């Protein structure tokens, strides 16, 4: 909703245990609206001390390994569990299947505020790094790096360059620190012209199925594969109203009283995964919040990206 | 059990009968004729269309090989 | 139309019913076909069914799903269709919309007394208009078909409070000005049903299946097919699907989750080429995400001009897919050891050696660190481009017309910017 | 009245990370950074039957038919290197602040009078007690489970991380140190002391506790085992799998929590056993039997409400466990 | 009524590792730590029709029509060098102790009355008979299966570690020491006390084992086999594949067990045959019949619950046997 007016790239995090389940219809690398919980967390704890404002997460994923596994005679998988503790009988409760993955993810934070001119650069970053590195992610812990060979500072570089060749440099330096990765973006307007292809192919076509037909690889007769622009896995992409918004005190079993809660529905659009060397600037890749909270429609996305 | 008769392959098992896991596992045998091709261990609780589909796959590979061993020539 | 119809119906669905349970009981004494046609066989039962409507519920999102110990307010409710493009969701299931059901495992038959098709049509929405038909087919007097009708019509609407237990989850989303929605998730088991039906059809289908056939005897077909591969199955009833809903119990767990999964989702491990000649053509090019590229740039190379420029869009862009992978392969060299490029051998490609281990200069003091800086290596890319010449197809026709003229082009454009990324290694 | 909250959830406090193992020579332990990961091999086991029979399969005939048939298996073993006795167990601990600070609450009132209680908690004993038993599952390494039944010498040695070295370095002899006495230490006490100040700290606390146990040259160590549900599928799949994070074996992390939480030693059964895993209503798996239980009033939840709501507070040993389990965490509160 | 216990799981004592074998030469062999390991190459063999007939192939003309056109496969084979003569197979045993105690126990007074039931035993006849039999299948190379059969001098070395340091060298002439008479000698019966004192806990023992066996220049040598479920035409028509676990042949760790464990001289058979495994019903595979019976009131489990269930005291012998299946290790208890 704002052009950041710097960029801080909180570096190779290790989550242990992240939410791979990332929606009803979707696994595997969890929610970017997780992310942008997290750092809309920092911003709560550490954010509003600092005197500025973090809003916008450029996700990289270095890494990814999910706890899954094959099973013989089967080509989809299945998730790997943990033995919940015994009921107070002595028998073994119901298991509710959840999965976990090992992320590997460096972040960029868009921040803006007149803190950035009351501190210097390195000890917001390195407060904002240590705030994080006792929190969670999706789920996980984060691994803080202890006794390893070298330790990664972050590098906040402000987004207002005095030359336009001194900014792409920084952007360029900023690409090649977070190179072994992939930025993941939305693409609200790839998946809507591929729903008008698809609807001028065959009619009443729902969104759902131009997000399936964008997935699965499609094998035409002449036998070749029908190619894709990108990675285009499906992300979840927010929460679509499915009650009216009761009162903060109404909702019984609420997880605060003062908060108002509104039953939601999982909103399901297209991301992409691309090499971040594909973008004008790293400020494209931010994951920013959307409510519109008169009709529900509460998503997160990447503006300012195309 | 007994034998699966597709075209010139037939399917046979062997007439032990392994415990591979803790379910009871059957050695079943794909032959053209008498040469053998895929030997894969198979469950007992597999059914006969189960057992064709597990060997379906190298069945359609010779098939293409066959087709794309004995094409007759072109002329243009 | 007529409300005799409609008797004779339930009657029969009644009668079918008694004769089922006659025949899973398999009774011949003990006094249990009287008592079993004492209360299935008449009215009364409906007024039974007054009874079993009240337990069950009709949704579309439900809460259960969530850990099984939670008791929550399951709601039936269609979301509103979003404004903003290139988003799906359960709105946009319209008339291929199917309610679970949750509630006991007993009553569940009174499901069926409300999705039989006497008339042509639901009973559900035939109760929810006062018809002609209506009010008399099951009751003679008036107020018991109305309280009748408003027991059987409930069955949608949410029961209790609207409540989402501790077990739920709920997470708070910022709003742009000062405050936040808790905005607790249901589990949307009319849309996964739907997704779960899709790939039925998609896997298991008859057509599909025919279309797999097709391709395993390598001859033509009216329409294609699909694999949907790295699928994950998530069981929700550990023993009991049963208890979790009744689209549940169809689908006996089996979620069926998507692989939304990053490009470095598997990777293998790193390696570092010692006794070979270049990078690129033994190596690098092995990989199978630059073998995907290569053999799609080969079927690109040799194809018609009709889309051209619009596809020659697609191969510009198919070429910087090629090229980000080598900066990601040099990426992955940045995990490898600091001075691997300094071993002993006859040949271990030394020309792209200044680009293959860039932290032999924190080894090297003078020995190597100032002959990157000083010769700034962004040829390497151009000995890429040979391995890419490698990747286009030997046919004259391109060569003669100006698509060779167009590949050219977009090849210097994007090992320009190759080498303009190689060249500011140094910062 | 002061109601329970209807949502009462809480942190993981003493969150590790998974055990990696590695192998290595005794006497090589200062240099371990450069030690080889333990792999996760695949071998093949031909079994013969030895469960019990129920009185129906007894007969000569049907016994020998089913001896007849081989019973075969693939089991996942990891195994030390023919040339390496010592394995080495690698983890990270973090120690939050906060312990007694819960993710989500409904009632404020109950948020303030469970803050309060914590507080006089910590304004009487600290978690003084709870981090020298923390200490001490850390000390031996209990973490290490079948690793630690037959090895000849295990030593584990934990680095505080401050900032990016070890800002303290404590060495535990961990057989000398029992797996059912806490005794008083002043190596035990200074990581006590540690531990505590993370706990009622603001930030965290970063340790890196590393284990060798002299098990013996190629012998069997023992990993976490994945659970995975056959979900009665036709094809025969591979009865024992075990854990690694990237061709290296591991313990999962809720064991190596399941290993520290070890201290309850304040249950009303008997302590033939010893400690026991900070539980609500006691459970323990390898008995299938739950100690605690709400017939009597000492399972945790009851003793929070006497506690927090009606002022009851219990005897110290009972305040330690409500704590532990404070700092355990979970997902509580009633409907 | 002191009903059994569900799970009555316990831990496999006498822990072995997996077996690697090197090759060598004879006089040779005290300097055998450099020696190359034996590599599990691959060739073709042609199988002729050598099975028997179904009575319906029978006919000279379908036959001959198979035996003109055989089939091919590739093996995994395990051989020697031709200038190496001699086996070297090396494993590791660990004696733990502890055998009376289950890991698992889901009833508390059974477990009460097994540990007085061992106990009793202990204080009666200790790990004497029992130890005597595992130094007995130690010192013979019964762990070299098919390695043993042709062999023209095993010498088998047993060297008890301590610290990294060998503490006590055991040198046995394997052929001398028969694999059906359990006799004594005086160096036997050392390593007969050095087991007795691991498996009572009154000690830490590790052996190192490594066994040469004369087998000729280049001659086949039988290590662990895997099981194969799919030949297949991408795999070459694998028929057999062989254990390994880096470039190296090696026998598994659960061979070695079974060969360790034939020390059951009084089943009801006659003992013509000699030891058998100690197995719950005394399974042989290869005889393919069940030795010890549930019918005849003398296998494991009927004398587990007369000896701790209703105090029926079997004899010396079956109670060794009872003890010797305590010290194997199971999944012991019904469903």
């Amino acid at each position: 909703v704002t052009d950041p007016e710097a960029l801080l790239l909180l570096p190779r995090l290790s989550i242990q245990n992240a939410n791979a389940i990332s929606s009803p219809l979707t696994w595997g690398f969890p929610s970017p609206g997780a992310f942008t919980g997290f750092v809309h967390a920092l911003q709560r704890r550490v954010g509003i001390s600092l005197d500025i404002e973090l809003d916008g997460v450029g996700i990289v994923c270095h890494r990814f390994e999910a706890q899954i596994s094959q099973p013989a005679g089967k080509r989809t998988k299945v998730f790997n569990l943990t033995r919940n503790p015994l009921n107070r009988d002595g028998s073994t409760a119901a298991i509710v299947e959840e999965g976990r993955a090992h992320l590997e993810v460096s972040l960029l934070l868009g921040v803006h505020g007149d803190g950035l001119d009351d501190h210097p650069a390195q000890e917001i970053a390195r407060q904002v790094q240590e705030q994080a590195g006792a929190m969670r992610l999706a789920g996980g812990s984060i691994l803080p790096w202890c006794n390893e060979r070298f330790p990664a500072p972050n590098a906040e570089l402000l987004m207002l360059g005095g030359s336009d060749e001194q900014r792409r440099k920084n952007q360029r330096r900023l690409t090649r620190r977070l190179l072994p990765g992939f930025a993941l973006v939305s693409r609200e307007a790839l998946l809507q012209q591929h729903l008008e292809t698809l609807r001028t192919t065959l009619p009443e076509a729902t969104t759902l199925d131009a997000l399936l037909d964008l997935c699965r690889i499609n094998f035409e007769p002449p036998w070749q594969v029908r190619d894709k622009p990108g990675w285009l896995v499906p992300i979840p992409a927010g929460y679509n109203a499915l009650s009216p918004l009761y009162l903060p005190g109404e909702v019984r079993n609420a997880r605060d009283r003062e908060t108002p809660l509104r039953f939601v529905e999982n909103l399901f659009g297209l991301g992409e995964w691309l090499s971040p060397h594909r973008v004008a600037a790293l400020s494209d890749l931010l994951w920013y919040h959307h409510a519109e909270p008169d009709k529900g429609l509460y998503r997160w996305s990447t503006p300012r990206f195309v | 059990m007994n034998a699966i008769h597709i075209g010139p392959f037939s399917i046979t098992p062997a007439a032990r009968g392994l415990h591979y896991g803790g379910l009871p596992h059957h050695q079943w045998t794909l032959y053209y004729g008498p040469r053998e091709m895929a030997i894969k261990t198979l469950p007992d609780s597999y059914t006969s269309s189960e057992v064709r589909d597990e060997f379906s796959d190298i069945i359609a590979e010779f098939v293409i090989d066959a087709r794309h061993r004995y094409a007759p020539d072109v002329l243009e | 139309p007529t409300w005799q119809e409609l008797r004779q119906f339930i009657e029969s669905f009644i009668q079918e019913r008694l004769q089922g349970k006659l025949d899973k009981l398999q009774p011949d004494e003990d006094d249990k076909r009287q008592t079993l046609l004492a209360t299935h066989r008449r009215e009364a039962w409906l007024a039974d069914a007054a009874r079993r409507v009240g337990q069950l519920q009709l949704v579309t999102h439900t809460l259960k799903p969530i850990h099984p110990d939670a008791r929550g307010s399951n709601l039936h409710s269609l979301p509103q269709a979003p404004g903003q493009p290139g988003l799906a969701g359960s709105h946009e299931l319209g008339d291929r919309l199917v309610s679970d059901v949750v509630g006991n495992a007993a009553a569940l038959d009174v499901f069926k007394f409300l999705s039989l098709q006497y008339q042509g049509k639901n009973l559900l929405n035939w109760l929810t208009e006062d018809s002609a038909e209506a009010l008399q087919a099951l009751s003679d007097n008036a107020e018991q078909a109305r309280e009748w009708r408003q027991a059987f019509i409930g069955i949608t609407t949410v029961k209790g409070a609207p409540a989402s237990h501790s077990l739920a989850k709920q997470l708070y989303f910022p709003l742009p000005g000062s405050g936040y929605h808790l905005l607790a998730p249901l589990f949307p088991t009319s849309l996964v049903h739907h997704v779960h039906a899709l790939l039925r059809e998609a896997r298991f289908g008859d057509a599909a299946k025919a279309a797999r056939e097709a391709r395993s005897r390598q001859e033509s077909w009216p329409h294609g097919f699909s694999e949907y591969p790295n699928l994950a199955i998530q069981k929700f009833g550990g023993t009991k699907p049963q208890n979790i809903s009744q689209l549940n119990n169809e689908r006996r767990g089996e979620n069926w989750l998507l692989p939304s999964l990053p490009p470095n989702w598997q990777r293998q491990n790193v390696n570092a080429p010692m006794r070979h000649s270049s990078v690129f053509e033994h190596d690098f090019g092995r990989t199978p995400e630059v073998s995907r590229l290569t053999r799609t740039l080969q079927r690109f190379l040799a194809k018609t001009v009709h889309n051209n420029l619009a596809i020659r869009q697609r191969r510009a862009q198919l070429v910087a897919q090629i090229c980000d992978e080598a900066l990601q392969y040099a990426a992955r060299l940045r995990e490898l050891e600091p001075g691997w490029s300094a071993t002993p051998g006859c040949q271990l490609h030394d020309a792209e050696q200044l680009w293959l281990d860039p932290l032999r200069a924190q080894t090297d003091e003078t020995f190597l660190q100032r002959r990157l800086r000083g010769d700034w290596p962004a040829e390497v890319g151009n000995r890429f481009a040979n391995w890419l010449n490698r990747a286009v197809s030997s046919d004259s026709q391109i060569l003669g017309s100006p698509e060779a003229a167009q590949w050219s082009q977009e090849l210097s454009k994007e090992l320009t910017m190759f080498k303009e990324i190689l060249e500011d290694e140094r910062d | 009245i002061l109601s329970t909250a209807s949502v009462l959830a809480f942190e993981r406090k003493l969150d590790p990370s998974d055990a990696l193992m590695s192998a290595g020579a005794w006497a090589q332990r200062d240099a371990s950074q450069e030690w080889p990961a333990v792999t996760v091999r695949e071998k093949s086991v031909r079994g013969t039957i030895s469960n019990r029979l129920k009185t129906k399969d007894r007969d000569p005939a049907k016994l020998d038919a089913s001896i007849q048939s081989p019973n075969l298996q693939t089991v996942d073993v990891a195994n030390l290197p023919s040339d390496a006795d010592t394995l080495k167990v690698r983890f990270t601990l973090r120690v939050l602040g906060g312990a007694g600070t819960p993710s989500a609450c409904n009632d404020a009132a109950y948020r303030d009078k469970l803050l309060q209680t914590v507080a006089t908690y910590v304004n009487d004993q600290g978690f003084a007690e709870l981090a020298r038993r923390y200490a001490h599952n850390l000390a031996n390494a209990r973490f290490l489970w079948r690793n630690r039944v037959g090895a000849e010498a295990v030593e584990v040695r934990i680095n505080h991380i401050r900032q990016g070295e070890v800002a303290r370095a404590w060495r535990f002899d961990a057989l000398a140190i029992g797996l059912r006495d806490f005794k008083a230490d002043a190596e035990l006490d200074a990581l006590a002391e540690l531990i505590a100040s993370g706990l009622s700290g603001s930030g965290h606390v970063l340790l890196e506790v590393v284990a060798f146990a002299r098990i013996g040259d190629g012998q069997e160590v023992f990993p976490s085992q994945e659970l995975i549900l056959d979900k009665g599928d036709k094809k025969g799949q591979k009865s024992k799998t075990l854990y690694s994070v990237r061709d290296a074996a591991a313990i999962h992390s809720q064991k190596i929590g399941n290993a520290l939480r070890t201290i309850d030693t304040w249950y009303p059964d008997e302590d033939g056993l010893g400690p026991i895993a900070v539980e609500p209503y006691g459970s323990v798996t390898s008995q299938g039997k739950a100690y605690r239980q709400p017939k009597q009033k000492l399972d945790f939840y009851t003793l929070l409400d006497n506690w927090v709501l009606r002022d009851e507070a219990p005897a110290v040993e009972q305040q330690h466990y409500v704590i532990a389990n404070l700092i355990r965490g979970g997902v509580f509160g009633e409907a």
